[PDB]
């Protein structure tokens, strides 16, 4: 295996392993908040024990969120060294904002909030969490907003003496369609995963004390919880939803290609079907979809296939195959489209069941429960898989209506290190995060089969 | 233009200040596992004072160097570029151990098993000495500078790696910032983990002093400026204060004081000695990456100028508030018992 597939598996793999933990975060940081700022108003002890238990959860979730972003912020140096100098100029702009921005103070005021229960005055205290809540949400737009522009370049102009792409106006970079979109979008992704998590996390506890551990204090805890997690995770997929479809407006029109990937087009269709499985055969096809998703309108559009555009692009650019991994991204696709079903499914049931105050007591409802917590996780890896994996040709994808010179392929952008080198980088990485992974995830069961613990009873 | 030489110097104070901050954090985690050993009573109270003394504001200080790296990528591209790549391996080892640090500080106490603690000990040591040795090889390197040919490439060798130099950068770091912990926790806590404080301290003020006076005085008769030798010479008189402030516990407060001054020396002679040049070229000094010549775009630097210099003033008028927030010392008394869970669920 070359060099330039190994540093690729390397950097999917390592940074896969950091967004399996920032979804929570971004999500869970203003549930926590939320929950607070209720006990402060209503002073009901209920709401301090939830946020000292899912602080918990959430002070585990965010050390390992942090030890794994690290890793992202030397890589591209490391690794595509050649890469970071074609769009540094203007790369590197969105994320050093993001560390003044959004590490600093996300970084400075958990320590506060940990540390502060007791020391600083309640609603100072208060305002910690909500800051911290504030930051994940903007480091997020700069991180993503500096990805769009990977994207979808626009801002920047290329030099042909110095051969790098330059910036020309910050406010049209972190104001592009894309970065937009995607912020808009995965910001809905990390509630929707915190809200099913709080939901899985309380319902199931609901169960427990109902059928065990018979205690009427902790369930009246809970409920409150198990409703406000289904609440919220029902509106993050109305949001979902939306951006959703305007990130399918933008893709269209700015990467025919990944479109064309989404739905494995062999050749240029008008109203094309979208099929859900392969081996192509087209099993169990579904139209009026892909022509909505491009410009929603159920009809009235043609999509190009991805020969068509293989030989416009080898004319455009030079020789080259330009085809993504049409499996991995077809798949990926969806994946992350069906994985909806689950929490969807699993608010809904939870909130019949505990309309007019009524509590759940069926062992199934716990199992199901247990399994819609990974569903989120899985659909918000998908998509960041879908998206990257779709340009798979570009490390810099081409603009339609931009600069057609600031372009760079994968293969260019890799730095010049010995296949051995990066191999023992692969396997440190790996082996390394599996084990703090396999570490989190049995220090988050341990923490939820014990749920309140009974020095967090009363807030004094 | 002027620019590109304050974005320079501002790179230079975002380490400036990574190193004044987790100097000590590295240092309170070199020493944990002597204070266990050395520090009477039962050992475990005695790692959980240290470590709660940086326990809310290392997360913070760690965000300098992420700071400090994006700011280098932003200003300085070919920079970033070329030295990352080039030090792919000795930052290998830098990135492994603060990847263990970040978690088994904050999972550290989440569980009550001496098998437990004992990894997460681990993780902690392991994420103190590596940053600590080779943060110092690493800006030796850079001083010494690096086979660059006319293209840009490096095709670095071991020599020019693992040099009589470089070693000596290393542990006049590590040195410098295990003397820097101990007297940070001696101004932090109270009582007899403060006494063993000050008695590491001691240990450390000798032998610390030759390797960071012959680390210094090495970098500035070989690569160093003109001007750079008022900052050896305050960097000596920093030192014999320092030293003299330990042996003689007069006062804590000045004993950190004239300790941080030291680690802001050593970082001011460095940069001081690499000014011009970004990587010093040993095949030849025309190839060698300048500011003049690897630095962004005017637009660039213009625009990041004036969120730096909003952001970082708030950034420290805040992160100050921190420390003073937490400014009272803390003591063997003061530590709860421990919350962790059994091993084996009940
Ligand atoms: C970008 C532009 C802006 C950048 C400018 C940066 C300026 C930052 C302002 C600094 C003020 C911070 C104050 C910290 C809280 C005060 C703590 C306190 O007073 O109680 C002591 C408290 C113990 O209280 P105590 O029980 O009363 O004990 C009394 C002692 O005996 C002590 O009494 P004593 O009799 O032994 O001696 C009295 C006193 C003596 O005072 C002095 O020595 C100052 C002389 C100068 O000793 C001290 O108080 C030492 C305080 C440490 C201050 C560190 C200053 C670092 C600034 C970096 C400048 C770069 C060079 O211990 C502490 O908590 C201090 C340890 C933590 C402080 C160090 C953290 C670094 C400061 C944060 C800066 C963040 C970014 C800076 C780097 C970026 C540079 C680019
Ligand atoms: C706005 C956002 C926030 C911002 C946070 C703060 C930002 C810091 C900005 C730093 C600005 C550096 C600008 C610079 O040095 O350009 C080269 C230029 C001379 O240009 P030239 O045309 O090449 O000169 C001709 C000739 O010299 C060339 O050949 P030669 O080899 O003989 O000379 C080259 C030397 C000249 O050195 C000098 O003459 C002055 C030496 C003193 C430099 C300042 C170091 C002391 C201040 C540190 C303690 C600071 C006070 C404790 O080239 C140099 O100038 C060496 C410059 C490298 C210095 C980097 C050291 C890191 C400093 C970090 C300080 C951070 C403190 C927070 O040198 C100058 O004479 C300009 C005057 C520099 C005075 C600096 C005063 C700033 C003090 C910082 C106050 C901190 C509180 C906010
Ligand atoms: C109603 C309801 C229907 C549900 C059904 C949903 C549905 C239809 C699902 C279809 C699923 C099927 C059948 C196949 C999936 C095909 C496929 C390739 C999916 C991509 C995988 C994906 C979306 C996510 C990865 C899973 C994940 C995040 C974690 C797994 C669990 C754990 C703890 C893993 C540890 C981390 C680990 C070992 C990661 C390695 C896997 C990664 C990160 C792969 C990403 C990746 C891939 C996949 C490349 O092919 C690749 C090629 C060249 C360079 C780079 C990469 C690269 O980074
Ligand atoms: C471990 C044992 C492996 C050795 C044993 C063989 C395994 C057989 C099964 C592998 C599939 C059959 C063989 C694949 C042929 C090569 C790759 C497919 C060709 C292709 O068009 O896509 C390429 C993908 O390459 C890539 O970068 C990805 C390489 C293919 C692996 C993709 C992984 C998909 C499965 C992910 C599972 C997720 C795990 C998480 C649970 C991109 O072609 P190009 O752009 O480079 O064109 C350059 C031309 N000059
Ligand atoms: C959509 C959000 C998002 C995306 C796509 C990423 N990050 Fe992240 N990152 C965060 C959201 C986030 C966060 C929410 O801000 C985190 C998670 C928990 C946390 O520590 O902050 C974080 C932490 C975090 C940290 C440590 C922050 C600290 O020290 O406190 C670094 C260095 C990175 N990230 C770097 C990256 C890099 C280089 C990425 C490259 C793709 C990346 N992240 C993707
Ligand atoms: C700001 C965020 C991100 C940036 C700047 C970014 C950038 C990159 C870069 C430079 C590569 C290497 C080039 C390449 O592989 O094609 C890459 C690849 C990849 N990224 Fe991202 N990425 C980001 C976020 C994510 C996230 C959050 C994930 C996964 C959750 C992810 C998954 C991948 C994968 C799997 C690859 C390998 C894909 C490929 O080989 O083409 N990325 N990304
Ligand atoms: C109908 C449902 C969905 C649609 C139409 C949809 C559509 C899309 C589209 C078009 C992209 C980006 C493709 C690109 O920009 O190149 C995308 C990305 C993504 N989707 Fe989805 N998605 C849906 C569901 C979900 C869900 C449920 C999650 C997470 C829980 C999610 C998370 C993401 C994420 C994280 C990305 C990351 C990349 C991005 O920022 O766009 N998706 N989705």
């Amino acid at each position: 295996m070359n060099v330039v597939d190994i540093s690729r598996w390397q950097f999917g793999i390592t940074t896969v392993y950091h967004f399996i933990f920032v979804p929570l975060t971004i999500g869970l940081a203003p549930l926590i908040a939320v929950m607070q700022t209720l006990w402060v108003v209503t002073d009901n002890p209920a709401w301090y024990r939830l946020t000292k238990f899912f602080g918990k959860l959430f002070l585990i979730n965010f050390a390992i969120g942090v030890a794994t972003g690290i890793v992202q912020e030397f890589q591209f140096g490391m690794n595509w060294s050649e890469y970071s100098r074609f769009v540094g100029d203007v790369f590197g702009a969105p994320l050093a904002m993001e560390g003044l921005a959004a590490f600093f103070f996300e970084s400075t005021f958990i320590g506060l909030w940990i540390f502060g229960w007791n020391r600083l005055p309640r609603l100072v205290h208060l305002a910690c969490i909500w800051i911290v809540a504030i930051a994940v949400n903007v480091s997020a737009f700069f991180i993503i907003a500096a990805n769009s522009f990977m994207q979808h370049p626009v801002g920047a102009h290329y030099n042909p003496t110095t051969g790098r792409a330059e910036l020309s106006s910050i406010v049209v970079l972190l104001t592009n369609n894309t970065a937009q979109a995607a912020f808009t979008h995965t910001v809905s992704g990390a509630l929707l995963t915190a809200g099913t998590f709080v939901a899985a996390v309380s319902a199931w506890w609901l169960v427990r004390s109902s059928t065990t551990h018979a205690d009427s204090d902790t369930q009246a805890m809970y409920r409150p919880a198990t409703i406000l997690g289904c609440w919220v995770a029902l509106a993050a997929t109305a949001g979902l939803l939306f951006t959703g479809d305007h990130q399918g407006k933008l893709m269209f029109q700015q990467q025919p290609m990944k479109m064309a990937s989404a739905e494995s087009l062999c050749d240029t269709q008008t109203d094309p079907n979208f099929s859900v499985l392969t081996v192509l055969t087209r099993v169990i096809e579904v139209p009026y979809v892909l022509p909505f998703l491009a410009e929603g309108r159920i009809s009235g559009v043609t999509l190009q296939g991805i020969r068509d555009l293989q030989q416009e692009y080898q004319q455009r650019f030079g020789p080259n195959d330009y085809r993504p991994n049409l499996f991995v991204t077809y798949w990926s696709f969806r994946m992350m489209i069906g994985l909806m079903a689950i929490p969807v499914l699993f608010a809904l049931i939870a909130l019949w069941l505990t309309r007019g105050g009524q509590i759940p007591n069926q062992r199934w409802f716990s199992w199901l429960a247990l399994l819609t917590m990974p569903a989120p996780f899985l659909a918000n890896s998908a998509g960041w898989v879908f998206t990257e994996m779709g340009r798979q040709p570009w490390v810099v994808v081409p603009n339609p209506t931009g600069d057609q010179l600031v372009r760079l392929t994968v293969k260019a952008g890799v730095s010049d290190h010995s296949a051995t080198v990066v191999a023992t980088s692969l396997l440190m990485f790996t082996l390394v995060y599996a084990v703090l992974a396999v570490i989190w995830c049995w220090l988050l069961k341990r923490y939820i089969v014990e749920g309140p613990l009974e020095h967090d009873a009363e807030p004094a | 233009m002027v620019l590109q030489e304050l974005w320079f110097g501002v790179i230079a104070a975002l380490f400036l200040g990574f190193f004044i901050l987790e100097g000590f954090d590295f240092g309170v985690g070199m020493l944990m596992a002597p204070f266990a050993h050395v520090g009477m009573g039962d050992p475990e109270t005695h790692r959980r004072t240290a470590l709660n003394t940086i326990g809310p504001v290392w997360d913070g200080n760690e965000v300098w160097l992420i700071t400090a790296g994006a700011a280098i990528f932003a200003a300085f591209p070919g920079w970033y570029a070329t030295v990352f790549s080039a030090l792919y391996l000795p930052l290998l080892a830098i990135l492994f151990g603060m990847i263990l640090r970040a978690v088994a500080i904050e999972w550290r106490g989440k569980i009550d098993d001496p098998k437990w603690r004992t990894g997460a000990d681990f993780g902690i040591a392991a994420g103190s000495w590596l940053p600590a040795l080779l943060w110092g090889v690493a800006f030796a390197i850079l001083v010494r500078g690096l086979p660059v040919d006319a293209n840009g490439h490096v095709a670095l060798s071991i020599p020019d790696v693992l040099n009589a130099y470089t070693l000596l950068g290393g542990l006049a770091t590590a040195g410098l910032f295990s003397l820097y912990g101990a007297v940070f926790i001696a101004l932090k806590t109270s009582g007899p983990i403060r006494d063993d404080a000050y008695r590491f301290a001691v240990w450390l003020s000798l032998p610390v002093a030759g390797l960071v006076a012959g680390f210094g005085l090495w970098t500035q008769l070989a690569y160093g400026k003109d001007w750079t030798w008022l900052v050896l010479a305050v960097a000596g008189c920093a030192q014999a204060a320092a030293t003299v402030l330990v042996w003689r516990r007069v006062s804590d407060g000045w004993a950190f004081m004239c300790t941080l001054i030291v680690v802001a020396a050593v970082v001011v002679l460095l940069f001081g000695a690499l000014y011009p040049n970004l990587v010093p070229s040993t095949l030849n000094p025309q190839w060698s990456l300048t500011i003049h010549n690897a630095s962004s775009t005017p637009y660039t630097l213009k625009i990041m100028t004036w969120v730096t210099a909003f952001f970082a003033p708030l950034t420290v008028a805040y992160q100050t508030w921190t420390y003073w927030v937490f400014r009272q010392r803390i003591s063997a008394e003061r530590i709860p018992p421990p919350t962790g869970l059994a091993r084996r669920a009940p």
